[PDB]
């Protein structure tokens, strides 16, 4: 397949610095333009700058509010391409793609993306999550059907990552937004459907993953007798 | 530095219609113009290049029309699927510009909540906050009024509620609104309740329990 | 089912440029051959000292299926004996050759209105690829009797140029993805088997 593999996501400093990268797979690196693009929340995609192939090896260029501060650069030994900011001004938090030219061209449009990093500038520490079981109860009653989650709650900054079942329980899986408490810390719940015959037979975790502070959670969310 | 428009800021359609959108350059772009369609979570995907080329893959009830400084993007036949921002990119030169896009949205019928409450866990009130969630499931149209009760109080200034995204397969969302208070004070009280007002249900629905029972 | 995984090859999303041809070794598997066979989307299946449906019945060391994109009126080049700059110049097959060369029209994916240049293959060099040798280097090639010291200009040329394709080109002038498989018998265990 096709792979653009994105790396740098999370917390750094105003006044820090922050390589992003992509390592590629599937195809001839070398013969492709690499761009970076990136998405504010809530704004439309603003495009950082592209390298272009090897037919004009090496030769840049920059949306002109980022010229000087981010320099993008590749390895084609290596099928990696990088976006080494050195300004960072909080105004630069955004999830940052990098994306192949669909032409290979100064004329060019992105067919092929990667999944986005989101990065975070603030003079900040990170927190990891405490995790708690939403466990079901007769408070879930609908009909055959019951609802359990997690609440991961108190940690900085975005994202976190919940999967169910490790991956094995997908259907019926509501993770909401997160949002930003008074305190300055996220908090977030994911809740499942699932029907109520299975609660004694099947056992239901979370698994939270907070990448800015590698913590990791697995959570038994057991039915209550209540 | 060429500047994107684009019209309107959302809509709002039904299943099978025909929807319209357009984009505008603040010069002649010729016909170097594409459409990309951004899901959430997800990165944009693009679907129409040089105004009116489909990308590979792309359904045709996609099209793309214009040259100069207008472009519009038609969908006909839309599919819940079709849930999305739809973004405009000028290809004609170095600075890729973008338009600031069109929330698609899908009108369905209405559909009433299944509304859910979860008292604190054991293991976080050890730690002196209590939070209690409540969860509205799978409902049309999004807005629902959610009210907090403690011991019949309204609570105010302390809730937060966040909803998903139209589902890409029954256009319904999702919502969970959550209480926190002090221990202390969830102590102090007995009935936590929930009420949900919303169109699908004849009258509100609340849900309740008694804290330690 | 030890199936051998032919899927990842012949449907991989994307394939190599020709100058940089990608090769992926097969063993240690059962080797399903009546899918490649009986596949209706190739148009070229041509095998050099083996057939497809005896190939259920054979054992070989090792399976090479080497992988890339180059113009329709190119792939004649992919067959021993032939002359040309994609055979001369990118990738050679030897005289003795055993094996299958498979092709298909790929403009549906590999093209683009305006052109994809992303597609590249080498124009110039100053020898003869020796047969399965890969050249991934980016010289600047002298031309003419002036030296060039790297730099590109006249007389001095990117050894590599791009396809450029375009869905509206005649079908000479289409992508079309190839597969060569080869067959390695050496003195050591044979551990690609067909059925
Ligand atoms: C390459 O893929 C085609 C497409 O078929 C589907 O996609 C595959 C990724 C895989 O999930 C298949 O099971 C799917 O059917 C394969 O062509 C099919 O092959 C199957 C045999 O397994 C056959 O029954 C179907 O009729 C074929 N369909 C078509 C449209 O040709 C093909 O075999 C794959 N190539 C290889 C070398 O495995």
């Amino acid at each position: 397949e096709v792979r653009l593999v994105e790396s740098g996501g999370g917390l750094v400093q105003p006044g820090g610095s922050l390589r992003l990268s992509c390592a590629a797979s599937g195809f001839t690196f070398s013969d492709y333009y690499i761009s970076w693009v990136r998405q504010a929340p809530g704004r439309g995609p603003e495009w950082v700058g592209f390298i272009r192939n090897v037919l004009y090896r090496g030769t840049t260029e920059y949306a002109p509010s980022v010229k000087g501060r981010f320099i993008i650069s590749r390895d084609d030994s290596r099928a990696i391409a990088s976006l080494q900011m050195n300004g960072l001004k909080a105004d630069d938090t955004a999830v940052y793609y990098c994306a192949l030219g669909a032409s290979g061209t100064d004329r060019d449009w992105f067919d092929v993306w990667g999944p986005g990093v989101l990065v975070t500038v603030s003079s900040a520490s990170t927190k990891g999550p405490s995790v708690f079981p939403l466990a079901p109860s007769s408070k879930s009653t609908s009909g055959g059907t019951a609802a359990l989650g997690c609440l991961v709650k108190d940690y900085f900054p975005e994202p976190v990552t919940v999967s169910w079942n490790s991956g094995a329980l997908t259907s019926g899986v509501h993770t909401f937004p997160a949002v930003l408490q008074s305190s300055g810390l996220y908090s977030l719940s994911s809740v499942v459907t699932v029907p109520s015959s299975s609660l004694g037979t099947q056992t239901y975790i979370c698994n939270v993953n907070h990448k800015p502070s590698n913590t990791k959670v697995d959570k038994k969310v057991e039915p209550k007798s209540c | 530095d060429i500047q994107m428009t684009q019209s309107p800021s959302s809509l709002s359609a039904s299943v099978g219609d025909t929807v319209t959108i357009t984009c505008r350059a603040s010069q002649d772009i010729s016909n170097s113009l594409a459409w990309y369609q951004q899901k959430p979570g997800k990165a944009p995907k693009a679907l129409i290049y040089y105004a009116s080329n489909l990308e590979s893959g792309v359904p045709s009830r996609f099209s793309g029309s214009g040259s100069g400084t207008d472009f519009t993007l038609t969908i006909s036949s839309l599919q819940p699927e079709d849930f999305a921002t739809y973004y405009c990119q000028q290809h004609n030169n170095y600075p890729f510009t973008f338009g600031p896009g069109t929330k698609v949205d899908i009108k369905r019928t209405v559909a009433a909540p299944s509304v859910f409450i979860f008292p604190p866990s054991d293991e976080q009130l050890k730690s002196g906050t209590a939070s209690v969630v409540c969860l509205l499931n799978n409902f049309y149209p999004r807005e629902a009024k959610v009210q907090w009760k403690v011991d019949n109080a309204l609570q105010s200034g302390n809730s937060q509620e966040s909803v998903t995204e139209q589902d890409s397969k029954d256009s319904t969302y999702s919502l969970s609104s959550t209480l926190t208070l002090s221990k202390a004070d969830y102590e102090k009280h007995k009935v936590y309740a929930c009420e949900v007002t919303h169109q699908g249900l004849s009258s509100p629905v609340t849900k309740s329990f008694n804290r330690g029972e | 089912t030890n199936l051998c995984p032919f899927g990842e090859v012949f449907n991989a999303t994307r394939f190599a440029s020709v100058y940089a041809w990608n090769r992926k070794r097969i063993s240690n598997c059962v080797a399903d051959y009546s899918v490649l066979y009986n596949s209706a989307s190739f148009s070229t299946f041509k095998c050099y000292g083996v057939s497809p449906t005896k190939l259920n019945d054979l054992c070989f060391t090792n399976v090479y299926a080497d992988s890339f994109v180059i113009r329709g009126d190119e792939v004649r080049q992919i067959a021993p004996g032939q002359t040309g700059k994609i055979a001369d110049y990118n990738y050679k097959l030897p005289d003795d050759f055993t094996g299958c060369v498979i092709a298909w029209n790929s403009n549906n994916l590999d093209s683009k209105v305006g052109g994809n240049y992303n597609y590249l293959y080498r124009l110039f060099r100053k020898s003869n690829l020796k047969p399965f040798e890969r050249d991934i280097s980016t010289e600047i090639y002298q031309a003419g009797s002036t030296p060039c010291n790297g730099v590109e200009g006249f007389n001095c040329y990117f050894p590599l140029q791009s396809y450029g394709f375009q869905p509206t080109n005649g079908v000479g002038y289409q992508p079309y993805r190839v597969v060569v498989l080869s067959f390695e018998l050496l003195h050591a265990p044979a551990t690609v088997c067909g059925p």
